[PDB]
């Protein structure tokens, strides 16, 4: 019943911008939190941007400090990932995930990516 | 009740989160029952259920699987329900306990499963919200112990059809009580097995499970206590939300407490004995092992030196070729022996 | 910022027999780490959470370990399309992490 | 007067001024530089990390004109959080925490705070602490610290030392997690007293954690116009952060304390065992010996003439005897 | 009419007059010199100790108009904390304690707190007392103590009281820390002993607390006449402490509850060591004196005379045995 | 349940007879305390008939009934004062738990007196029943002797504001009495919990075990009886019957608290006892580990010595037991060698 897509990639010269629009069908954005998640092909996972349309808190990854925005229109129900200024490793698959927290204890929380998107080649 | 949904460190603002670990299933089932006709509605989505908030006749709405936030925020919003109490809905980590609003009463009750050939005691939380003239319920993991009502409903047998929602309020408490009762049932039948295989049989398994149904009990006693003070509470004035003519119903589910509080007691004694049984016990098997030890020193420990006393290598021995001295003083050994062995039959050894 | 070494790099092996693979954390971690499967052309899939508990549907064979800082993934009893490259997160802080990578073959 | 603390080996002053403009601070001795930001309309960062000198502390409280009785309460190591309000200043004592992972026991240290005017004072008593992060959020800009008035300055220390406390909780769990697998597959002595170590870490942390969400509910609901309205809901988080840090501390604590049971009660059937070795080992061997003896005996007059062969008999007469003691042994299963 | 208690060594009569204008100072044991300032505007406090004097105790009383019932429960020291309201006054009956070091038994005091109009007076037995905190506070103008009625007084005392329970639990952790090394280094008789009087001081401890909670609700929610207002959030400050004293005291019945357990540990644990010592060397030995009394036959005809240095033979046979009887044990780990 | 709540029908008896369960037939007496404002009258009987009138008197009256053994004497009272049948038998049954019932007419309780005597360390219940009906208050007690002397004294000497006020502070009068009984009863438990703790340490003798395992049961049948005890004060603090006249419903939260510390002193009490216990164990488990290290200090020295005595024991054709230069005095070097070097050990070990 869940289902993520996303558009808005493929192709774009060094230095530009471009953003990334990840729809959410049978699932509503308000009550979760939608990540942005790297892969570079033949090589590992990277974790990318995070938000809660929510509240609006925005987490960014070490990598893409302040380049990248992140945002959700909860009416549209979609979540918007702009990157800007696009380098030479930013040429990857960015694939959209769905979070939902979990209780170890009382002072530390989880979160699981259970679903997951198809995930759009970037270069 | 505070005006502010409380924080959470390392979570953004105005965070809900589902507290246990059940996630396999989900499901919403509705009764409306009216003093005529009832009507059965199993479901998956949120947005059927929720216009039977205004229904005339009282509603019975479950719904399992609160790991699914996202639908207990939006039930709790259509219903005018309190942020906090949806907070307290999905934090499975806390006791029994009652909120009186002006526009619903909140419950928060314990169900236990108990299963043999695995000693552990489960507890699953289920919220009650009494809501005008109709009762939401929210459990965490598929099945209940609220059947009985169901047929009770089904079938017109009862009184339930006749009266509102604070009568399936009370039922679905009694139901609740009674589960406990039959818990208790299975706990005694535990404590006698584990009773008679430590008095007979001690080993680690037996302390190992005498020690996990220590804490069961423990667990027990302290989810029994807040449910003995939220019944009281509901039974003493409730003024707005429940008829007069149902709080002596209410009544009867506290005296039921009441003796389960004793009744655990009873069994915390029994265990909380039975540990130092064992003790005793397993000491009585060591000092059987003593017996044998001593009888296998008294008749065989002493002999060894007379057996030395006139077997020296000792030129200056006078009994060297006496007339049979060798089997009068062996038939003298023996008879030492046997009695001795009398004597520690005496003490019955 | 926080790493995660996950070990072996790559592990070979047929199947029926336990398959193991570890995964630790520069500063420890309480729990909030997860196990995800990866099929070539296939985006990931929940596998483990909290470190120690089964998603739904995830079949039994899957088990995660935790000691200290030293989380483990076993397969008890392989299928075989197990055969996939798996990964960890770390959840504890606000910024995300995941390992390395480790791909299991025949 | 006097410093109750064992600490002296270190003494400095640290003070940063900051504004929306520009910000200035240096690392000096000297106690008279302090003086002249009494009068800056600008919030700043004092901070005294030797309390061990009093004539400074002194001078201190009688520029900016603290009570007698709680500047000789800031040298009074030995206190329980607490809080306590003037008609210009405001006085609040927390406690810091350093554990060491390999070292299984934790340090306190006394941190005094003072807020009042534009002014912000902290008495320490050594050097290393917890507060990098604000520090580093005030230097480089990032966060919204600088726009605010001098009281954000507080609250972001105490989110600091709180988020130590949470880190000092990280760390607690990963000792217990350990020493769950350890006394579940590698139960003895030396664990006991990790364990017992680590039940009296929780029950300090217990007893000093309380009085520090005591102090935090109080200055929330309180509210003088000193502490001002605008950070109210940032002392509600810190306030609901105390309140997991008690819950965890909590069951903590309840995990640790039934750690402990099974092996305690474990005892005295390892004496069974050792009495089983023993008793099965004697009844076998000490009565062979004492036939040996019997047969062996020096007297002189015995049927030593052998007539069938006698030693092969005395030596198949032991076995059997040895073989009847084994067979005689766990019929009842004992051992 | 008759008194009853125990200790009758020093009689002392103090009295502090406190207000915003200035603040008056009692000296000197001047019976007389109490009863003309009955009537004073601003509020007063009294101190009589030592009512062992029993004419200056029914003199005041008298003088007062305290009903003779009330001098009768003051005189007796056997009862419990409870308040009694009156009209004109109020009465409270409380405990304070003391612990003492070399004779470890802490022990109690009745004090008889009587407030009538602005006044406040108590009646204590010895010498001294836990109202140094108050008695600063008052003389050196700390905080706002000073404007408030003779309800801040009761409140204040009542609170300096209740926190002596801290430095109470704080003596006791200093007993707890030396009961650690005691037992955890030397399992004896004397570390028994001093184990379950520490047990025994902490349940009387909470059975004394019990009532004073008791009494602080008591005051707290009749809200009576005379105290009007603006002190009850302050008993319900009181009342969260004393639920703060019964949560450590619980705390600290726990671990000794640990110390006698792990006691009994170690005691079992060395009874275990001693029969395993025995068990080896009994395990290691039996069959060498075995095969040593084997050889020790008479028999007239034996065929094992001689194989090669034959003796060498049987020495090196019965080391091996020795060897493996003592290594089995190695890869148990028994001992 | 709560059905119908009509007599039961025991086999052995007939069909309606009520019968006194307690042991207890030596006493019997009525003792009627009349009481008003003004003026008070007391006497004592043994004639039922001459306490009957009084169920109409204005002014309060406290009826006491010694000696329920005389079920005749309770039927007539329940008969005179309209009190149900089944009340009579909880009235005659002894061996029940406190509780109270509330009635149209009267306000039914069940409390236990309970006494303690040293020197023999068994405490003895007695129960009580109080009937508070209209204007008197109706209590019956097993045997003589009763907790509620200092109620005589308030009332005879007109002490306090008991003459003033009605049956309802009576019967709250003597529950409280009871409670102080109570509080004296868990004082000298708490004597006899510090003389059986220097008996278990100093000397681990046979007969602590006895001692403390009966003082176990008797905190048992403590906290049994403080319970619904407890829950007898909550139900008269909170139900208020119309018989308490609402008055006097803070006089019960007091009494409510009171149960509140006894429950908790005897839960304590409890957890000492099975301290206690330990205790014991500990002290006899020293005591045998004394003799298993004497025997140990034996056999680890004289097994080697006896094996180094029987390994020259061996008889062969080539021999080496022809002595050396002085081979006795070396052997016997070696051994005493041996003997100090084992009784170094003990030494270090810290064992004799
Ligand atoms: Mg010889
Ligand atoms: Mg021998
Ligand atoms: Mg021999
Ligand atoms: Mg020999």
């Amino acid at each position: 019943e869940v289902q993520l897509v996303e558009s808005g990639g493929g192709l774009v010269q060094p230095g530009g911008s471009l953003r990334l629009s990840c729809a959410a069908s049978g699932f509503n954005v308000s009550y979760y939190s939608i990540h942005w998640v790297r892969q570079a092909p033949g090589k590992g996972l990277e974790w990318v941007a995070s938000i809660s349309s929510s509240s609006g808190s925005t987490s960014y990854a070490d990598s893409v400090k302040g380049r990248f925005t992140i945002s959700a229109d909860t009416s549209k129900n979609t979540a918007y990932l702009q990157m800007n200024s696009l380098r030479a490793e930013d040429t990857a698959v960015y694939y959209c995930a769905r979070s939902y927290w979990y209780y170890i204890w009382s002072y530390s929380y989880g979160n699981a990516m259970d679903y997951w998107g198809q995930g759009t080649l970037v270069t | 009740e505070e005006k502010r949904l409380s924080a959470k460190k390392g979570l953004p603002p105005g965070t809900l989160v589902y507290t246990g670990k059940y996630r396999e299933d989900f499901e919403i089932e509705v009764m409306n029952y009216s003093i005529e006709e009832f009507r059965e509605f199993k479901t998956t989505d949120v947005e059927s259920v929720l216009p039977f908030r205004d229904s005339s006749t009282p509603t019975w709405i479950n719904i399992t699987g609160i790991h699914r936030t996202d639908v207990v925020q939006r039930v709790g919003e259509f219903f005018g329900i309190h942020p906090l109490v949806l907070e307290d809905i999905l934090n499975v980590h806390q006791r029994p306990k009652v909120e009186f609003f002006e526009n619903y009463v909140f419950i928060v009750l314990k169900m236990f499963t108990y299963d043999k050939n695995l000693h552990e005691l489960e507890s699953e939380q289920v919220s009650l919200i009494l809501t005008k003239n109709c009762v939401l319920m929210f459990q965490e993991k598929i099945g209940d112990v609220f059947d009985p009502v169901r047929e009770r409903i089904r079938y017109n047998r009862g009184i339930i059809r006749k009266k509102r929602a604070d009568y399936l309020l009370y039922s679905l408490i009694d139901a609740l009580v009674d589960d406990y009762f039959v818990l208790l049932e299975k706990i005694d039948d535990e404590i006698d097995v584990l009773e008679e295989e430590v008095l007979e049989r001690p080993e680690k398994e037996t302390v190992q499970r005498t020690h996990q149904l220590k804490r069961n009990l423990v667990e027990l006693r302290k989810t029994i206590w807040p449910l003995r003070e939220v019944l009281s509470s509901l039974y003493r004035d409730v003024p707005p939300l429940i008829e007069k003519e149902t709080v002596p119903y209410f009544r009867d589910v506290y005296d039921h407490t009441i003796q389960i509080a004793d009744t655990v007691e009873t069994f915390r004694d029994i265990v909380s004995g039975l540990l130092d049984v064992y003790l005793s016990s397993v000491s009585n098997k060591t000092n059987e092992v003593m017996k044998v030890l001593t009888i296998i020193a008294t008749i065989f420990m002493p002999l060894t030196f007379i057996a030395g006393i006139y077997g020296m290598n000792f030129e200056y021995m006078p009994e060297l070729r006496w007339k049979w001295g060798y089997p009068v003083v062996l038939a003298v050994m023996g008879v030492i022996a046997v009695i001795m062995v009398v004597y520690f039959k005496k003490k019955k050894w | 910022d926080i790493q995660m070494t996950q070990s072996p790099s790559s592990l070979s092996a047929s199947v029926g027999d336990r398959v193991t693979i570890t995964c630790r954390a520069s500063q420890s971690v309480s729990s909030a780490v997860a196990w995800y499967q990866q099929k070539p052309g296939k985006a990931p899939k929940l596998l483990i959470y909290s470190a120690s508990s089964l998603y739904s549907g995830v079949p039994s064979r899957f088990s995660g370990s935790r000691s200290g800082t030293d989380f483990t993934l076993t397969i008890s009893s392989l299928q075989p399309e197990d055969f996939a490259t798996y990964y960890c997160q770390q959840s504890s802080s606000s910024l995300i992490t995941f390992g390395q990578g480790t791909k299991v073959e025949i």
